[PDB]
RNA sequence: UUCAUCUAGACAGCCGGACGGUGGCCAUGGAAGUCGGAAUCCGCUAAGGAGUGUGUAACAACUCACCGGCCGAAUGAACUA
């Protein structure tokens, strides 16, 4: 629309029956943008386009959703076909109620395709399937007439199997048909698409020919059977010579002859045909040659603008009725509040319910407009609202914040239309907030309004790369941008690894190099190189600390002996999660620790402090017998734990379940020669020495990585894990869906690249997901340069400026 | 190998003077767990020897000096064939042979003897199968959840073999076009032979 | 809600693995979960051992019940006390299974077995036993079953 | 040179079967002949390996050992120089 009124797309809008919002969803490269801009072609990153089409009397009556008037207004959405970009897609679906499938006809169903389905599906959305590229298959695989209809029933059927099989079992008959007038084929780049049920209009116009029974003969095995005017349902062999279908003969025909005669450059024959099809010239159009002449009349003869609108209008539902059964699928409350009611409803005087998903960019940093959708009630500009956070409770004090909007605005083809209210059920933007939403949310005015669910997308950010700066004063413009590209991009996340390295987490490497990409010239403006992410290991002794360690104060007046332990990994497990926590009392704390874990209860009283910081899975034992002045010594003893628990003896990492027995204590008289001074350096050296004599070694972090694929892909997550040491857990089918689940423990040394291996070796059909979730201990001794673990120890003590030797227990222990 | 090939030579011997009657079957296409369940059921009634065509003709052509009459087997003697020996109801020895006839899975290669056809029924096999169909170009819908042909499909033409994709489709609806189970040629028995009609 | 026929191998006296039925029965309707405790219903004395569970599945309604088959029989009539899972890799179990056990073994397979006498069947799951690896009467299933053929441990035909 | 097969039909070739107990014992997340360790059984047998390969996530489905149908007189292997 160039203009045509601000008050009447407000008005327009304020009709929630004849509202159709909808998103385009397809393969990569099906041709959803070219469709797109043909139907924006008339009207004179995801922002919302919308489409205005009028309709007549008879066709709005046969709409079978409860709607009064002649004109329409479609809300559509470009969503995006890379799987990399499968999370913004589940934004548009969250957004919208209606699916426009576009299918390649030469390529068929592909693997996002099958993707895209399955979240429409499973978000309750109703497709409707087009068929693209038609002329392709004309032009370059030169389908006579009969392949062409075999492929178009091959591409319905497989889109049926995703439909009947993802389907919930709260509609059902959403499955899609030509016969219904679901299934529309055509060619979006020349600009010409059809129905047969816009076909079977055509011919009624000329025979008479009934159109509600011209749907189940157009299609499938029906027959003319010319020669005698009889409809035949199968080809009876035509008492010999057997016939052609009607879809063929009467649908496909009319378009081949056309295609025939203007690429054979038959221009006696030309004229002939498009004066029987009342079709319109123009000035300078008689003198064309092919390939341009056929783009005019297809376009002309089946106007790809007219019949995909209409495909829109009949059969994608209108908000009032989707809502009906989708607000308890949204509304993670109960199902019978007033808001979720109001949901239903689609009411726009009921509180306010509108869910915030994109922050669509201004060209100013930092201003990123609020895109979402009104659920319930009506918004108006410069009313107070209520912003839930994600993890917002109404019960206690949340992400709640009480701010107001500045300006509703519209949005279209990337320019922004301010009105002043915007009734329920339509898509609107918010002028004012993004320094109150990080991410998501709903905006609302009810007291009793519980934020709608989180959105959940089938993607997760499984590539991790390291960044940070060449130039080092120029590190608060990265972590400026970081953040600005944090919040642009809604499936991108930065945080900081362990290891104090700046960590950009994407789906997969396309869409991590885009954020990178952005990250280098746009969002921080300043050159960045990128590494692997450092993996952060621990430190972990497997025997009895075979001799007594011995270390010697430097005024030698005081000595330390103690012993290491492997602390069992269930009882390191409990203190990290809060069980075993050190601000409890002791003898209450240690019963728990001894009864509930199998450890000596004398030991569980006798705590002195956890390592490092205090609260650290790693012990400190007091197994000392009577001796005098240990109580003086204690503060000391506990610092230099956080010490030698913080930085461990191998290459300076953090200690895990490590325990250290402190046998015997020699101190002297004076306080002033077991100070701080004699006690802290003592006790970290024979912690240095009682680690290295207890077998020590290093632990490495371990994903737990769930997999959803197909069963013809799950051979690839084997042969990927089976290589990067993954332990396969456990399987598990989704009841009628083939969709395997595979739980495994894949190691994070070896889990960068992963998702790029994966999705090769099953063609793209796995989605992995992965958090943290423990630490194994490599058997391999790191201290032996040439072992598994000794080459990560030598490899970090390079990185970190340390010598590639480790200093041996010979250091820190004092003969005795 | 001649101690154990004199061995059947002894085990046809005393079959073919102790069973009057003999039945000759012709076991072409004929599995092993047909046979292990045809002796089952003859088990006790009678006993199935089979051999290989010019081990027996010898055999009996050398046991021709006891047993003369036994001359007129040799002449029928060929292709896959078996003898069933027994001292029982013949009719009723022969309908159990005859009527063990196992419907045998489709098979890829198998020359085709008539139209085998996919008629439009309710399948009852899972969405994930329509891969099978699509292959073989057959229309379907999914009706009630199931894979449901709309119209009739020829899989296979007459004469033509089965390929591995119209086996494969087939073996899934059990649509098994050719049966086999032990035929009957001859029967001697009191020192004649004589067709099975 | 038909003649559906399955066959599942568990562990007895416990539920199947989510992936060992649940893909399978739940097509039709069935929750897997109160199947699962069916095979503990029929499996109670097969305890502790992988036995073959056949599943008439009618109506919503599975009919779980323990099929006879040549290792379970064996090692269940030896009641094999009770097996440490966490003992050891490739765990043993030899016993002493008495000639009664096994001639009452081969009466349970007869129907299904393909001899032609009782001592045909009773070799059969001597031949079976020696691969679970038991000791039939303090002596190699192997020699029991020459025994029987050289006419020294006779077989009742009946 | 030696050892074998062969008119009681050898080798090659074409075609048919290649089973039952049994998903043999196991661990393995899964392993049903075919990731593996150990065990190489019995029945029906003309004959079939607790399986020579393809294949499966595992089944499935092909294939070959083994035996047959055809043919009809020779043939195979390992060595020596
Ligand atoms: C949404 O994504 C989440 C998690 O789900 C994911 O597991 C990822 O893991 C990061 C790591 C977390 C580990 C624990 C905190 C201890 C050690 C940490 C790691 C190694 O150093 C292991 C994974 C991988 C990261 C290193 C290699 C950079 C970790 C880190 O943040 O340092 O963390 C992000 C925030
Ligand atoms: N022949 C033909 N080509 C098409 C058609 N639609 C798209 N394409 C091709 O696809 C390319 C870009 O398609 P596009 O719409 O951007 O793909 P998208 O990623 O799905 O949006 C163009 O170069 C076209 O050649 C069509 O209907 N016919
Ligand atoms: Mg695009
Ligand atoms: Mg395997």
């Amino acid at each position: 629309m160039v203009a045509f009124t601000v008050d009447q797309m407000r008005s327009l809008m304020d009709k929630v029956t004849n509202v159709r919002n909808m998103s385009v969803i397809a393969h990569v490269d099906h041709g959803k943008s070219t469709l797109t801009d043909s139907l924006v072609q008339r009207a004179g990153k995801s922002t919302a386009i919308s489409l205005y089409s009028e309709m007549s009397d008879e066709d709005v009556k046969e709409i079978k959703q409860k709607t009064d008037g002649n004109s329409f207004l479609i809300n559509l959405i470009d969503s995006p076909g890379h799987v990399d970009f499968s999370s913004e897609v589940t934004a548009a679906l969250r957004v919208t109620d209606g699916a426009l499938v576009v299918v390649d006809t030469i390529e068929g169903v592909c693997v996002q395709t099958e993707t895209v389905l399955r979240q429409a599906l499973g978000e309750r959305i109703k497709p409707v399937v087009v068929i693209n590229k038609v002329d392709r298959a004309l032009l370059e695989l030169q389908v006579s007439k009969e392949d062409l209809y075999q492929t178009f029933a091959r591409t319905v059927e497989s889109v049926n199997v995703i439909v009947s099989t993802y389907a919930d079992e709260v509609l059902g008959d959403v499955q899609v048909y030509p016969a219904r007038g679901t299934v529309a084929f055509g060619s979006g780049l020349h600009g010409w698409a059809f129905t047969i049920r816009q076909f079977a209009t055509r011919y009624a116009k000329k025979f008479g020919v009934d159109k509600a029974k011209m749907m189940d003969r157009l299609w499938g095995d029906s027959f003319f059977n010319p020669k005698t005017k009889k409809w035949t349902n199968k080809d009876t062999d035509a008492e010999g010579k057997p016939l052609e279908r009607a879809f063929n003969m009467f649908i496909l025909d009319p378009i081949f002859r056309l295609f025939t005669a203007i690429m054979n450059f038959k221009k006696d024959e030309i004229p002939v045909l498009l004066e029987k099809l009342e079709i319109v010239l123009k000035g300078d159009e008689k003198d064309l040659e092919g390939k341009a002449l056929l783009k005019v009349v297809m376009r002309k003869f089946l106007p790809a603008a007219d019949a995909l609108l209409e495909m829109i209008v009949l059969h994608l539902p209108s908000p009032v009725t989707a809502q009906a059964y989708r607000a308890e699928q949204l509304y993670e409350g109960p199902a019978d509040d007033a808001n979720c009611i109001a949901i239903k409803n689609c009411d726009p005087k009921a509180d306010l319910m509108l869910y915030v998903s994109k922050m669509v960019p201004t060209s100013d940093k930092g201003r990123f407009y609020a895109f979402g959708r009104v659920f319930a009630g009506t918004v108006k500009s410069g009313q107070k609202v209520r912003i839930q956070g994600p993890n917002y409770v109404p019960g206690k004090k949340d992400d709640l914040f009480i701010k107001a909007i500045q300006r509703v605005v519209l949005m279209m083809g990337r320019f922004v239309e301010p009105i002043d209210d915007c009734p329920a059920g339509n898509i609107i933007g918010l002028v004012g907030i993004d320094q109150f939403l990080l991410k998501t949310g709903t905006l609302t005015t009810s007291e009793t309004a519980h934020n709608m669910k989180v959105m959940k997308f089938s993607v997760s950010p499984v590539v991790q790369v390291a960044v940070e700066v060449k130039n080092a004063n120029d590190l608060p413009k990265l972590v400026e941008g970081l953040k600005r590209l944090s919040k642009s991009d809604p499936c991108v996340l930065t945080y900081m690894s362990e290891s104090g390295e700046h960590i950009v987490a994407g789906t997969g490497e396309l869409h991590l190099e885009i954020c990178l990409q952005d990250l280098e010239h746009d969002h921080a403006g300043v050159p960045l190189k990128i590494s692997p992410p450092v993996v952060a290991y621990r430190e972990t002794v497997e025997s009895e600390s075979s001799q007594t360690a011995l270390s010697k104060s430097p005024n030698k007046h005081n000595r330390i002996y103690l012993k290491a332990e492997p602390i069992d990994e269930e009882v390191s497990l409990a203190i990290e999660n809060g069980i075993i926590n050190p601000r409890d009392d002791f003898k209450a704390r240690a019963r728990i620790m001894a009864d509930d874990y199998g450890w000596d209860v004398t030991d569980a009283r006798k705590i002195w402090c956890f390592g490092p910081d205090g609260n650290g899975p790693n012990l400190v034992i007091d197994q000392t017998k009577a001796v005098q002045y240990l109580h003086e010594i204690k503060d000391s003893v506990v610092a230099a734990f956080q010490w030698a628990t913080k930085e461990g003896p191998i290459f300076g990492e953090e200690m895990r379940s490590v325990r250290v027995n402190i046998l015997d204590v020699t101190l002297h008289a004076d306080a002033i020669h077991r100070g701080g001074g004699q006690i802290i350096p003592t006790m970290r050296r024979a912690t240095y020495a009682g680690f290295l004599l207890a077998d020590p070694k290093i632990q490495e972090p371990v994903f737990l990585v769930e997999i959803q694929c197909p069963e013809q892909a799950v051979g690839g997550i084997y042969s990927v894990l089976n290589k990067k040491r993954g332990q396969v857990v456990s399987e598990e089918q989704r009841p009628g869906t083939p969709l395997f689940t595979v739980k495994a423990y894949l190691p994070v040394n070896e889990s960068f690249g992963f998702t790029g291996e994966l999705r090769q070796a099953t063609g793209g059909q796995a989605f992995p997901q992965m958090v943290f979730d423990h630490w194994s201990t490599l058997g391999s001794d790191p201290l032996d340069p040439t072992s598994k673990a000794g080459e990560i120890v030598l490899a970090a003590r390079k990185r970190h400026g340390m010598k590639e030797e480790v200093p041996g227990w010979q250091e820190y222990y004092d003969k005795l | 190998i001649r101690e154990k090939k004199a061995e059947y030579f002894a085990k046809l011997r005393e079959y073919l003077e102790e069973y009057k009657s003999l039945f000759v079957v012709g076991v072409d296409n004929v599995s092993s767990q047909q046979m292990h369940e045809v002796r089952k059921e003859l088990r006790g009634r009678a006993v199935v020897l089979m051999g290989k065509n010019t081990m027996v003709r010898r055999a009996i052509r050398g046991f021709l000096s006891d047993l003369p009459d036994f001359e007129k087997l040799l002449p029928f003697v060929k292709g896959n064939v078996g003898f069933v020996f027994t001292n029982e109801p013949l009719t009723e020895i022969k309908n159990v042979i005859v009527s063990n006839r196992v419907a045998a899975p489709a098979r890829a290669g198998a020359v085709a003897p008539e139209d085998i056809w996919v008629r439009a029924v309710n399948t009852g096999m899972e969405p994930g199968k329509t891969s099978f169909f699509q292959a073989l170009g057959v229309p379907t819908k999914i009706a009630r959840g199931t894979i449901e042909i709309v119209s009739d499909v020829k899989v296979v033409d007459a004469g033509n073999k089965v390929g591995q994709s119209e086996a494969s489709l087939l073996n899934l609806l059990n649509i098994s076009p050719f049966t086999f189970g032990l035929t009957v040629v001859q029967v001697y028995d009191n020192g004649q032979v004589f067709p099975s009609s | 809600n038909e003649v559906k026929y399955l066959y599942l191998r568990a562990v007895g006296g416990e539920v199947g693995a989510s992936a060992a039925l649940a893909p399978k029965i739940g097509p039709l309707g069935l929750s897997p979960k109160k199947v699962g405790e069916d095979i503990a219903k029929a499996t109670k004395e097969f305890k502790g051992i992988k036995v073959t569970v056949q599943l008439k599945i009618q109506n919503r309604q599975a009919a779980a019940s323990v099929v006879p088959s040549a290792s379970s029989l064996v090692i269940t009539a030896l009641k094999e006390p009770p097996r440490d899972r966490k003992k050891d890799k490739n765990v043993k179990h030899s016993g002493n299974i008495q000639l009664d056990e096994i001639i009452e073994i081969a009466r349970q397979m007869r129907d299904k077995s393909f001899g032609r006498t009782l001592a045909s069947v009773t070799k059969e799951i001597l031949g079976t036993a020696q691969s679970v690896g038991c000791r039939v009467d303090f002596k190699n299933p192997h020699d029991i079953i020459e025994g029987i053929n050289a006419g020294e441990i006779e077989i009742p035909e009946n």
